């Protein structure tokens, strides 16, 4: 039979195929005759004469009904799991290949019908609908006044009795796209679905809510909840009415037992209540709960609470006053942070309370807590900001979130503690960091003169963050001299030493002052650092090369003789940017040592066979601007300059 | 001082006194103490002096005298554990095994508790409160904490009130009891695997453990979960392990009665977890039947969208523990359609994969207004790379047994196929070549082991496949030229080079019409076929040269 399918499939055969066509009702005569019939054999039959034909199956829908029923009763039949394998894959094959030709039979009309009626009838098959092309369908009705029309039939008949639970819970799994995707693009939702949803849907499930009993509907309470959420997210109710059958219908799923969907119940009228007595609401949903429910009520609490003023923080602060809980309070005196003003009583105890706590999602909730706390005391009124600012220094020595914690102690501080933390490796770092930003900003004066112990002793990286914060506080005090002594010490340190740290170091001091060792061109450490990097062309020596202190060591003349040691050493070795640029840069102060000119100029020559381009551009400004080998060497560059590629300089 | 700032505190009008005294201690030693106590003397829960008992009881645990509030801790605990009345003993129980943690009277509390625990099976035979149940549990939990041989006595007693417990007020009070024996059940378990049970019969207690699955509701979540948390404790000990199967004859039995939807999104993971474990321990008795039951359940819970990337790839590793049992058996016909069954799931994956290619690079649910669970924030494409790539490895292992399976020289060589069999591996081959879309190394190592698991294939369905699939071949090189290398793999083996060959030169001597008008890349995609095939003759000429010399 199956060969039989492939023949008729072929367009050779099409007498055999109309012959086939003849006997149309024949054929689903011996099947009404299982194990003995095969309904594959038949299916195939059915995509062969499909393919062949686009017309055939515009006519088809008793077929396609008896086709239904026969892969029902043979599901039923190869649903015994007692012997090894009485499931044969012929029956799935025709399962899926039925799925397609009612997909193909629904884009022959497109009348949202016959998919419910096959919902319907798929109560009993184990086989979910085919994952591509079932869900490309839904689709595409998802992507006007027949939407509204299709939505109106589709709920005046969701009610049917004969529905079951996973499939009702599907036919709401493909309700729900259309609705959202047309929220997306809505205004207010009110283009007449809603029309019949009016009196087909609360008043009709009083008896299925008033079940008080936690089984498998849960799935159509929750999704009650999600849809009466999304309709008033929408807000079309100008009557009240449907407004007043929402309220109690929200009330009668607080009185479900299941507590999951009581907490969505929750989230419902607190929706309800943000759209347009909540104190009593509000009261039952600050008690414990545990994960699953603690996402439920803190979604609430956080919809709740900006719609809550108009409608009133003592009662927290009550509960209170009798962890996971104790953090989802802080998240829920957090995000009122804004309204604190407003209760002016509560903002001191809370920022205690955020403080005791506070001293993975721990951290982050410390971490949030800390910041809830400075916050709350900044905005309070200081006393306030000094104990804001005793804790973050507090919490920034417990443990980037470092960086986070020490810019909130320096903003706390702004306006005596900080010292003691900025007073002598990630702790380290953080405490560097603290200090830098501190001295950048009562506390803030007492931790700019102690950061010079954390820049002596941040307790590699520890080195860099406190050799940083000299510099940053150095640079805060040119707008005390401690600070400045500490980061010209590490611009010396690193200066001498020629990773991470020394540049870091020689950055630092750069930003603090120009007469720094690193900074200050004339400066031989900082030239002979310059020196180093150019020999190996070590981030200090890097740092140094890239400063100011090689390019301008040649015009300070001591630096001097570090410059001629560097130009020595970079002709000696491999031609690099930095080193080439050092040198170009070194050459065009001398022309404004002689023979560390001549070997740069010689570097720059061998580096040619961009950079000695511009170095050769440098040499044109020169001349137009304008000793006997600095002469020959100087016809060597030009004579080779001129046999260069590039027009510009050669012409 | 604290005993200075606690006198100064002291110093209708009780319930006040109580709750100003709470007040202080929550915003602030021996002496200490030692003051709290003329504060509790000087000042049925709704009743005032139950609640002023209850508050001073709350002071006691927040914060000698010490030793006079242990002991009549000790009294309220071992009251509420013996009597329904006077339950509100669990602070004070708590604060006594605290104490008792950190104050050298730890063995005379740890007898008391062992005597509430003893007293508890009574206590619950009258009532068929609790609180009481609550109380044993912490009362054995106490005694557990320290190293005193009442150890042993306490573990009786706990078995003993679990043998026993195996209006809408009775159905709360009789919950609230089966909670707390499933917990004391599960400190028995976990004291089970240190040494042997002096139970008398060792699988009383799984049943019982089964039993109380069967009664606890939907609506107590948490005491699932601890129910859950025993059975996992189960696995550890593997007489208990060989014991279960005789009893659990149903493995979806504690998904069936957790119709609550708390019990539906909860269970799923971790009881798969147990399950998991239970079955890479007892795939050896497990009957045919339940290792279809097993197979099936854990496609099912696979196909399922809803679970996460870990519940699926955990499924494809048990389902590859499972080919071992399949495997081990004999090689009939009907065993092998479990593997191929295994495969389809594989394939359907693999299908739900690539149908999200395109979102990648339905999952419109991200604005639902009430969300039951934290929303993911884990990569589409690197969570598809790694799914795609582990199920690649299961199948390289799974297409190995297949291979050591074949029906009836037919064992050994040309394994038959039916054309079901057919059927589903150029469905297979379908979907994968399509996710290996998803876009090195890692690329030509998944290519790799899709070459190593398709020469192994008969000759005959393998050429049947590429003779169906090479124009997918083509129409997927168009795109991608990394795709190249399956042809060079192919070719490569000295197995499927023959067959390959042919088909490859037949499907370009086809196509070669075409080649001159097209653009660029594409022929020089077809320039690249025609290279690989003329390398394929050199590297192997005793095979090809036959096939390769009349197209020439």
């Amino acid at each position: 039979t199956t060969r039989f399918v492939y023949f008729v499939g072929l367009d050779s055969c099409s007498s055999l195929r109309a012959k086939v066509l003849e006997s149309l009702p024949r054929v689903r005569g011996l099947l009404h005759q299982e194990k003995c019939v095969r309904f594959s054999n038949l299916v195939d039959l059915c995509e062969s004469l499909a393919a062949s034909d686009k017309e055939w199956i515009k006519d088809k829908e008793e077929l396609l009904g008896e086709l239904l029923d026969a892969g029902s009763v043979c599901l039923t039949l190869k649903r015994s799991s007692n012997v090894v394998s009485p499931l044969y894959f012929q029956v799935d094959q025709g399962f899926e290949t039925l799925q397609l030709l009612y997909i193909e039979y629904f884009k022959s009309q497109p009348l949202g019908h016959e998919k419910v009626f096959n919902f319907i009838d798929k109560i009993s098959k184990e086989g979910l609908p085919f994952v591509l092309e079932f869900d490309d369908f839904i689709f595409n009705e998802v992507v006007i006044p027949t939407v509204q029309q299709t939505l109106d039939t589709i709920i005046r008949m969701t009610p049917q009795v004969s529905s079951l639970d996973a499939r009702v819970y599907l036919y709401k799994r493909i309700f729900l796209p259309i609705c959202i995707y047309e929220s997306e693009m809505h205004g207010d939702l009110s283009r007449a679905w809603l029309k019949s949803f009016d009196s087909d849907v609360w008043k009709a499930t009083g008896p299925l809510v008033d079940d008080y009993t936690s089984t498998l509907e849960d799935r159509y309470r929750l999704e009650l909840m999600q849809l009466t959420a999304l309709l008033i997210k929408g807000a079309p109710t100008a009557l009240t009415d449907m407004r007043k059958d929402i309220i109690k219908f929200s009330w009668n799923y607080i009185k479900l037992d299941d507590n999951t969907s009581k907490q969505a119940a929750y989230v419902v009228t607190a929706y309800f209540i943000s759209r347009f007595l909540t104190t009593r609401i509000f009261v039952a949903l600050l008690r414990c709960h545990q994960i699953d429910t603690r996402y439920l009520v803190k979604q609430a609490l956080e919809l709740l609470a900006p719609v809550l003023s108009e409608r009133w923080l003592k009662w927290p602060r009550r509960v209170l006053s009798e962890t996971q809980v104790a953090n989802i309070y802080q998240l829920i005196v957090k995000f009122p942070d804004l309204f604190y003003p407003a209760r002016d009583h509560f903002i001191p105890n809370i920022i205690t309370a955020m403080g005791k706590l506070t001293v993975l999602e721990n951290q982050q909730l410390a971490i949030d807590l800390a910041e809830l706390i400075l916050k709350w005391e900044t905005k309070l009124p200081f006393a306030q900001r000094e104990a804001c600012v005793t804790f973050l220094i507090r919490y920034i020595c417990i443990s980037e979130l470092g960086k986070r914690a020490l810019n909130i102690l320096y903003e706390l501080l702004g306006p005596v503690k900080l010292q003691f933390f900025e007073r002598f490796l990630l702790g380290y770092c953080l405490n560097a960091l603290e200090v830098l930003a501190v001295a950048l900003k009562t506390w803030i004066i007492e931790n700019v003169s102690y950061l010079q112990k954390l820049l002596e002793k941040c307790l590699q990286d520890i080195q860099e963050i406190l050799q940083k914060v000299l510099g940053i506080i150095l640079e805060a005090i040119n707008k005390e001299d401690e600070p400045e002594e500490v980061t010209n010490f590490i611009s010396l340190i690193v200066n001498i030493i020629g990773v991470a740290a020394g540049v870091s170091l020689c950055w630092t001091l750069s930003l603090y002052r120009p007469n720094a060792l690193d900074s200050l061109l004339p400066s031989i450490m900082r030239t002979f650092n310059k020196l180093c990097r150019d020999h190996i062309a070590e981030f200090e020596a890097k740092v140094t090369t890239n400063l100011l202190e090689k390019i301008l060591n040649l015009c300070a003349a001591d630096q001097r003789r570090v410059f001629l040691s560097l130009l020595a050493q970079l002709i000696d070795r491999s031609v690099d940017k930095d080193m080439l640029l050092k040198v170009i840069n070194i050459v065009t102060e001398w022309i404004f040592t002689t023979k560390e000119k001549a070997g740069i100029l010689g570097k720059m020559m061998i580096f040619d066979l961009e950079l000695s381009k511009k170095f050769n551009q440098v040499i044109v400004d020169i001349f137009e601007s304008k000793h006997t080998e600095l002469t020959a060497r100087m016809e060597t560059a030009f004579l080779f300059g001129t046999r260069l590629s590039d027009v510009s300089i050669r012409k | 001082v604290v005993q200075l700032d606690d006198f100064a505190t002291r110093l209708y009008q009780s319930k006040h006194s109580v709750l100003s005294e709470i007040c202080d201690s929550l915003e602030t030693y021996e002496y200490f103490l030692k003051s709290l106590i003329p504060l509790f003397i000087d000042v049925v829960a709704n009743s005032p002096e139950n609640k002023l008992r209850n508050i001073t009881l709350e002071i006691l645990h927040r914060i000698d005298a010490l030793q006079a509030y242990s002991n009549e801790i000790v009294d309220t605990l071992m009251d509420l554990l013996k009597v329904e009345n006077e339950l509100n003993g669990i602070l004070c129980m708590k604060a006594i095994t605290t104490l008792h943690k950190t104050q050298e009277k730890v063995h005379p509390f740890i007898d008391i508790v062992i005597e509430i625990y003893s007293n508890i099976p009574q206590v619950v035979e009258e009532q068929f409160s609790k609180q009481l149940a609550q109380a044993m549990f912490s009362f054995k939990t106490l005694a557990e904490s320290p190293i005193t041989m009442v150890s042993l006595y306490s573990s009786y007693k706990e078995l003993a009130a679990s043998s026993l417990g195996n209006n809408r007020a009775n159905y709360g009070e009789f919950i609230i009891g089966q909670v707390k024996a499933a917990s004391f059940l599960a400190y028995l378990f976990i004291r089970r695997q240190a040494q042997t049970f002096l139970e008398p019969y060792q699988q009383a207690i799984p049943d019982i453990i089964i039993r109380l699955l069967q009664d606890c509701p939907s609506e107590l979540s948490a005491a699932r979960k601890e129910l859950l948390h025993a059975t996992r404790h189960i696995l550890s000990t593997d007489f208990r392990k060989m014991f279960i199967p005789k009893i659990d004859l149903l493995f979806d039995l504690r998904v069936l009665i957790g119709e609550g939807f708390t019990a539906y999104e909860t269970l799923r993971p971790l009881a798969y977890s147990t399950v998991a474990d239970f079955i890479h321990n007892v795939r050896d008795h497990l009957t045919p039947a339940q290792l279809w039951k097993s197979v099936s359940i854990y496609c099912k819970n696979l196909q399922d969208d809803s679970l996460a990337l870990t519940v699926q790839i955990m499924s494809a590793k048990l389902l590859l523990n499972l080919i071992e049992k399949i495997m081990r058996s004999e090689s009939k016909t009907e065993s092998r359609q479990l593997l191929m069954v295994i495969i389809d799931a594989y394939t359907k994956r693999f299908k739900m994969l690539n149908s999200r290619y395109n979102g990648i690079m339905m999952s419109l649910q991200e604005y639902l207004p009430i969300q039951v669970s934290v929303p993911p924030e884990i990569d589409l494409l690197k969570d598809s790379r790694y799914l795609f790539k582990t199920l690649m490895t299961f199948l390289k292992t799974i297409m190995i047994g297949l291979k050591n399976s074949n029906p009836p020289n037919w064992n050994e060589t040309a394994r038959g196929f039916s054309n079901e069999d057919i059927n589903i591996l150029k469905s297979l081959f379908r979907e994968c070549i399509l996710a290996l879309r998803f876009f090195t190394k890692e690329e030509k190592d998944l290519m790799e082991i899709f070459a190593t698991m398709f020469i192994h294939i008969d000759p005959a369905s393998f050429n049947e496949i590429v003779r169906e699939e090479l124009p997918f071949m083509y129409k997927q090189m168009l795109d991608f030229a990394s795709l190249l290398h399956i042809p060079q793999f192919f070719l490569a083996s000295v197995i499927t080079s023959s067959s390959f060959s042919g088909i490859l030169i037949t499907f370009l001597k086809s196509k070669l019409v075409d080649l001159g008008e097209v653009n660029i890349i594409k022929s020089n995609i077809l320039i690249r076929l025609f290279k690989l095939c003329f390398m394929s003759v050199s590297l192997f000429p005793a095979a090809n040269e036959s096939v390769i010399l009349p197209h020439l």
